[PDB]
DNA sequence: TCGATCGATCGAT
DNA sequence: ATCGATCGATCGATTTTTTTTTTTTT
């Protein structure tokens, strides 16, 4: 594909690798090999001798399997490991600043302007969960859903078109790009090896990473009814071609809904503003919808964003925090083994009781599970173990924003 | 030899010198344990070998064939010397290993792993059947009519009764020993893949003592040893010599363990009768049922029962009656019920992988006429065939294609399948247990308003269903505080029974003891069923049939099984009738006290 | 023959080879009747008997001989651990006078031997003096070792004019009631008359049954019992509209394997005509009125036939 | 029609 | 006169594939 001529076919080459070269190539990769073409030990009706008709072959003994390489996390200084967080010299500051919350918020969206409420939440998704030490009771979960709905193209998609390019392992696309083989692999019923081969998909290609969707609404209720279970009891199964199919997805999601008529006329409840099937709208623990209005100040601010998109020198605004240091601080913040010993841990019962004193006028403890995880994440953001009682209050505020946002 | 004799001699000074478990070491007695049952599959511990003599790790890989042979000679010269009567049944032995400090995943082994000690696992696929082999070299001379004598390689010496002559020969079909044989295809699990590609595989050979043990579609654990087919026609080659790979089987462990299983401690095996005869321990069903969720005792005790039971009680010639039972909890989307069931799967002997939206119940490649075209053209009918005397896990009953939940409607009482639409009409039993915890129509849940209005599960099925439960919820602040405290404490795990045993208690209870009944008060069940049907005519009264009054006396037998009482008095019968008063009042009107006022005289 | 003890297929292994046995299984089908003989005028060596070179042997089949050959079959019984499995089976061999001794679909005793033909080499078995089963009358399906004693007891039962109301209480030693339902589940076996005439009218011989009702009245056990008590089979729904034009991968032809065939003197019972849709009801629309089961698929029009009756359970909605 | 088998034969030793 | 190498008459061993009719699932 770096040499794309016209006319002839994709001429095939035979090609070989040695031992230590083995199994560090893979499907879908572009290469830089050796050129050690060889003599290879019907229809060739030329002359024959002896004191024989060969074909062509080839081998090569060097690989640079590039365009498929990140490398995880290893200021050349001392740390837990070699280079996992050797930038202590600055990460010390990145864990002690008091305005770090906002300085982080505005550190990934300089080319964007809208609400300032998911610019403080969506770090949620990339942020940690729990990773605690327990018994064989059950799986305990770490990451959680998020949702977006909005009016037509307030940059619903540019939030996420880039986020796939932001962190690794989390490739995005839609599934309606293809068949219903988003969840399952391509259902095959002809003989190549044993007539039924379905061991993959596309949603499950995001293990320990996210693979969001667009057009969340118009998708058939097969992948979606499968999602109805696949997000919490994160183990999926099928029949009709399954060697008692036992898979596992693990990961979060981000939604991309669109209203019914394409407007937000408050004539009906939210559950009738979308008018779908219901129970799903709880396990999405935060929605944070973007609204459209008609005010010239905002739109002129947008156009004067474009004033600094193509004025080719200084076509963006100044910043305070660069991206690489941010991402590395983030990928350092997980491996901490957090701790809970705080009176909020003792006194979240009254916070939830008050939450449902407000709800004494849908309901319950799925949201609670979220709550303690949202806040344990916001304390991961403090580069600290040992849960505190303020991340509580912020998480409580986010909860109430979500529900009263849902309120009519 | 001097040193090369010491191996068997150290085994001899091992099996009566190394001790654990407070005297009377196992292999002093495990070998006679096995010669009694005529099994000939003695098994070794490696960790015990490391505890006694660590020498046997370096001496092994240079030719483990010879290690195993020098093992088996010792079992022979022990057993057939000390049980000289034994030399009738099999007269051959080999040993097994089940302790290796390593699990080598697939797609990890190369030429370095050649002809040495291994451990690996995966999944079975299609392979051959069951065939025997040869074992010995014996011919029949054809010039002079004698036999050449007894002798992957040929021998053919010139020495023989025919004046050491007769290069020619012929062969009989008898007087030579044979050997059972079977093949396998080991594929790796579709969990631990490289996340979405084709898998890799190898072939494996197992031998005569190990056959009709494996199966298509199973979990696996094998030691194995790496083979080398010595020549796939070395000659003018490809871009590769046509060479191949197998592993040879020494010892399997299965991961399901669908039999009566564990070996026995010397004293920590009668833990049954250390406590099991005390009165309060009826409710110790619940303290290790699922210490998960504050409330919900009733339904979990009920599951605990329905997991505990099994009986055939086949009378003369008629049929197979019933010993596995339908459950449900069609409650509400939110009650922690999903999670109830995973304890069953990870605790019980035998079960299956599925959610709602299975096949069309026709099944994955079920109907297929039989030829050796298309490579044997696999056959199956669903999954109940694949877990008999186990359990089926299902959820989202109300969210399946009706024409599959249709098809599953035969196993429940008849416990059998019967098919056609191929070149075959074979038939087969489906004996196992159902459990479901689905969701209804209408968002959350009606009030105590009726059931047949509340979900579209028809009449001629929910009758086949017997034991009902419903997770009804409404708002009290106190219990909300209590369970909230319980949950927050449940995430304070930082750093009266265990699960260690009731597995074994239920195996002992379901396998060995086979209780009964006696004439006690069995007229009163008639009056209670009559009250049931007469006071319940048109309200929610369709599911009032005879299997759920099979169930009562059967549950009584299950209760006395939980006691190992093996018979029973009025106590468990009144308990069953109590549970049903309870549930059948739960699924009736806001006037939740009709049968209450009608039943305080029994209570 | 003997009366020693029956075995099971799951123990036929290398040690039980070239040795006499006794088993008990069940049958599916078996081959046709080709040939085999004893002598005439295996290795046929080199010598001849001016030269005549290197194995010129002409068989003189005017001077050869001829015995029989049939290749019987065996599947296991349904109570010897097929639970976590499906049932295996085996093919067989029969020699001179025992073709047309066993039709498929019967219970067998067997006396045989487990011997080979060519170290992965192959199995097979033959008859070493077959006999049969007595599951009540395990094999009493075509022949007669019944004696005048049996005919006597029979016909002495016949004139006994308290036999039919005796037989309306015969099927259920465990069920109450339902007697008028039952007075003609037993006549269905007996059948009437298949009277052909000088014109075409081969009028319908047997009878056919219906029932539909709310669950809770013991439908299933009754139909299983009607299967239990001369020859019959049972499926219910999900199965055919097509018959079996497959192809043995040997020789590549269009053979006819053929299972309303298997009730040509037996009967058939099914439940769920309801919950099996209409793509497979039309062939059975036809069969049970004329019994001339037709075939017209490829270049064959062998409209064979089979005389079967039929029993129908059902489930109505609500 | 192709291949190794085996037995015979012609110079060396 | 003994023995090895080469010639040559003598022996036995290989040669089966493209459509169809049911079947599960979208
Ligand atoms: N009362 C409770 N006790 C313990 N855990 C709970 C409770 N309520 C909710 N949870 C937790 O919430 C999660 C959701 O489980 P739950 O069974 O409530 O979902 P569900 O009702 O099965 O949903 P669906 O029925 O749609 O699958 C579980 O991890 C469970 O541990
Ligand atoms: N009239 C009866 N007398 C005695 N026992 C009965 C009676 N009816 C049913 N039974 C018991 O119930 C079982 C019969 O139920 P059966 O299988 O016939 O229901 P079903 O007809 O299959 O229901 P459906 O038609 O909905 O499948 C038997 O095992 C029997 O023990
Ligand atoms: N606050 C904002 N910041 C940046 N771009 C914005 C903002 N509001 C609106 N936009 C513009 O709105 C457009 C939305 O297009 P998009 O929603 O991606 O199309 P689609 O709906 O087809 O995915 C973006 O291209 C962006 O230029």
């Amino acid at each position: 594909q770096a040499e794309l001529p016209r006319g002839c076919i994709p001429r095939a080459v035979e090609i070989i690798l040695r031992s230590e070269l083995v199994e560090t190539v893979q499907a879908g990769d572009r290469y830089d090999f050796t050129g050690t073409l060889i003599v290879v030990p019907l229809a060739g009706v030329g002359t024959r001798a002896e004191n024989l008709n060969y074909r062509m072959a080839f081998l090569a003994c060097s690989v640079q399997a590039t365009t498929a390489r990140f490398g995880g996390t290893d200021t050349a200084e001392d740390m837990k490991k070699q280079m996992t967080d050797a930038e202590w010299h600055k990460i010390y500051e990145m864990s002690k600043d008091r305005n770090l919350y906002q300085n982080l918020i505005s550190s990934l969206f300089p080319s964007i302007y809208g609400n300032d409420e998911v610019k403080r939440g969506i770090l949620l998704q990339q942020f940690g969960g729990v990773a605690k030490t327990t018994t064989e009771k059950t799986s305990l979960r770490g990451d959680i859903n998020v949702c977006i709905v909005g009016d037509p193209s307030t940059a619903k998609s540019q939030f996420l078109k880039q986020v796939s390019d932001f962190s690794p392992r989390a490739i995005y696309t839609s599934g309606k790009a293809s068949s219903a083989a988003g969840l399952t692999a391509a259902v095959v019923r002809d003989e190549e090896s044993f007539d039924f081969v379905i061991e993959a998909g596309a949603l499950m290609l995001a293990d320990n990473g996210i693979c969001c969707i667009d057009e969340f609404d118009k998708m058939d209720q097969r992948d979606q009814v499968a999602i109805h279970e696949a997000m919490e009891q994160q183990t999926i199964s099928i029949a009709r071609a399954g060697v008692r199919a036992t898979l596992n997805a693990r990961t979060s999601i981000l939604a991309a809904a669109n209203p019914i008529n394409g407007r937000y006329d408050r004539s009906k409840s939210l559950q009738q503003n979308i008018q779908l099937s219901a129970p799903i709208m709880s396990r999405f623990d935060l929605f944070f919808i973007l609204v459209d209005e008609c005010n010239e100040v905002v739109d002129y601010a947008i156009a004067r964003k474009i004033v600094d998109l193509h004025s080719n020198i200084e076509e963006s605004v100044e910043r305070a925090y660069t991206r690489e240091e941010v991402l590395r601080y983030v990928t350092f913040a997980r491996q901490f083994k957090p701790v809970i010993s705080q009176e909020a841990g003792h006194m979240l019962v009254e916070n939830y009781g008050h939450l449902r004193q407000r709800d004494t006028g849908r309901i319950t403890v799925r949201q609670l599970e979220s709550m303690i995880r949202l806040s344990e994440a916001m304390a991961k953001l403090e580069c600290s173990n040992r849960v505190l009682e303020r991340h509580v209050k912020e998480a409580f505020r986010l909860l109430n924003k979500s529900i009263i946002r849902v309120e009519q | 030899l001097g040193p090369r004799t010491e191996i068997a001699n150290r085994f001899q000074s091992f099996l009566r010198t190394f001790v654990d478990e407070r005297g009377a070491y196992t292999y002093r007695d495990r070998i006679r344990r096995m010669c009694e049952q005529n099994m000939s599959s003695f098994v070794v511990s490696y960790t015990d070998l490391a505890n006694k003599e660590h020498v046997l790790a370096y001496f092994l890989p240079e030719a483990p064939f010879q290690m195993l042979e020098i093992f088996d000679k010792v079992a022979k010269d022990m057993v057939l010397s000390i049980f000289p009567t034994y030399e009738r049944v099999t007269t051959e032995i080999h040993v097994r290993i089940s302790e290796l400090p390593l699990i080598e995943e697939l797609r990890t082994f190369r030429k370095l792993h050649l002809n040495q000690l291994v451990r690996t696992l995966g999944v079975v696929t299609a392979t051959t059947g069951v065939l025997p082999q040869l074992s010995v070299i014996k011919y029949d001379c054809v010039k002079c009519g004698y036999v050449l004598g007894p002798f992957n390689t040929e021998i053919k010496p010139g020495s023989c009764p025919e004046c050491q002559s007769t290069g020619p020969f012929s062969i009989n079909m008898e007087q030579t020993l044979y050997r059972n044989y079977q093949k396998i295809t080991l594929q790796e699990s579709p969990g631990r893949i490289p996340a979405g590609r084709i898998p890799r595989s190898k072939d494996v050979i197992l031998l005569a003592d190990l056959c009709d043990q494996c199966k298509p579609g199973d979990e696996l654990e094998v030691t194995g040893i790496y083979t080398n087919n010595y020549d796939g026609s070395l000659n003018t080659d490809q871009g590769f010599p046509v060479f191949a790979t197998v592993i040879i089987a020494n010892h399997v462990v299965v991961k399901d363990s669908k039999q009566v299983v564990q070996s026995l401690t010397d004293e920590d095996i009668a833990t049954i009768q250390k406590l099991s005869k005390d009165p309060r321990i009826v409710e110790r069903v619940v303290a290790s049922m699922a210490p998960s969720i504050y409330g919900h005792d009733y339904i979990k005790r009920a599951l605990a029962l329905a997991l505990f039971g099994g009986e055939s009680k086949n009378p003369g010639e008629k049929h197979k009656v019933r010993g596995d039972i339908n459950l449900l909890i069609c409650g509400d989307p939110g009650t922690a019920k999903s999670q109830f069931l995973k304890y069953t799967e990870k605790v019980a002997p035998r079960a299956v992988f599925t959610t709602g939206q299975g096949a069309s119940a026709v099944g994955l490649t079920a109907y297929v006429r039989r030829n050796p075209v298309s490579r044997e053209w696999t056959l199956e009918a669903g999954a109940l065939v694949l877990a008999d005397q186990g359990v089926c896990l299902i959820d989202e009953f109300d969210k399946m294609n009706d024409q599959d939940r249709t098809s599953i409607h035969e196993a429940m009482e008849q416990q059998s399948i019967s098919i056609s639409k191929a070149g075959i009409v074979t038939s087969l039993q489906a004996r196992c247990t159902v459990i479901a915890a689905a969701n209804p129509i209408g968002g959350r849940y009606d009030p105590s308003m009726t059931f047949s209005e509340n979900v579209n599960l028809s009449e001629p099925i929910l009758s086949r269903f017997d034991v009902l439960c419903v997770v009804k919820d409404e708002f009290d602040p106190m219990q909300d505080q209590q369970l909230a405290k319980f949950v927050v404490h449940s995430h304070m795990k930082h750093h009266e029974i265990p699960q260690d045993l009731l597995r074994q208690y239920i195996v002992y209870a379901k396998e060995n003891i086979r209780p009964k009944l006696t004439n006690i008060d069995e007229d009163k069940i008639a009056k209670m069923y009559a009250q049931l049907r007469q006071e319940s005519f048109a309200t929610g009264s369709l599911p009032i049939t005879v299997r759920h009054i099979e169930s009562v006396i059967r549950m009584s037998e299950a209760h006395a099984r939980m006691h190992l009482r093996e018979n029973v008095m009025e106590a468990d019968v009144s308990m069953a009738i109590r549970m049903m008063l309870e549930s059948f009042i739960e699924a009736q009107k806001f006037s939740v006290m009709k049968k209450m006022r009608s039943t305080f005289q029994k209570y | 023959s003997s009366n020693a003890n029956p075995t099971n297929i799951r123990q036929l292994k290398s040690d039980c080879v070239s040795k006499l046995v006794k088993i008990a299984g069940i049958i599916v089908a078996a081959s046709g009747i080709s040939a085999k003989a004893t002598r005439m005028s295996y290795a046929l060596p080199r010598k001849c008997n001016p030269k005549c070179p290197l194995d010129p042997f002409f068989i003189m089949p005017d001077k050869c001989k001829c015995v029989d050959f049939q290749t019987l079959k065996l599947q296991e019984l349904p109570d010897f651990v097929p639970q976590g499995e499906i049932p295996r089976h085996l093919q067989l061999f029969c020699d001179r006078s025992l073709c047309e001794r066993v039709v498929p679909g019967n219970r067998v005793l067997i006396q045989g031997i487990y011997s080979i033909r060519k170290g992965v080499r192959a199995p097979y078995m033959r008859v070493v003096g077959i006999t049969v089963d007595s599951e009540g009358a395990g094999a009493i399906s075509r022949y007669s070792n019944i004696t005048s004693d049996e005919e006597e007891h029979f016909r002495r039962m016949a004139a006994s004019g308290d036999i039919y109301e005796r037989l309306s209480q015969s099927l259920a030693p465990s069920i109450f009631g339902s007697r008028d339902i039952k007075k003609a589940i037993t006549c269905m076996l007996f059948g009437g008359s298949r009277k052909r005439l000088p014109d075409g009218l081969c009028r319908r011989g047997d009878i056919n049954v219906l029932l539909l009702g709310d669950p809770g009245t013991a439908k299933s056990q009754l139909l299983k019992f009607v299967e239990k008590v001369p020859i019959a089979v049972y499926t219910s729904g999900k199965g055919g509209l097509t018959a079996s034009v497959m192809k043995d991968p040997q020789t590549r032809n269009f053979v006819m394997e053929g299972a309303m065939v298997l009730a040509d003197g037996g009967v058939v019972c099914i439940d769920e005509f309801d919950k099996m849709r209409e793509d497979d009801r039309v062939a059975i629309h036809e069969a049970m009125e004329q019994q001339t089961i037709s075939i017209a698929k490829a270049g064959i029009t062998t409209t064979l036939n089979s005389r079967c009756s039929v029993l129908a359970a059902a489930n109505s909605i609500f």
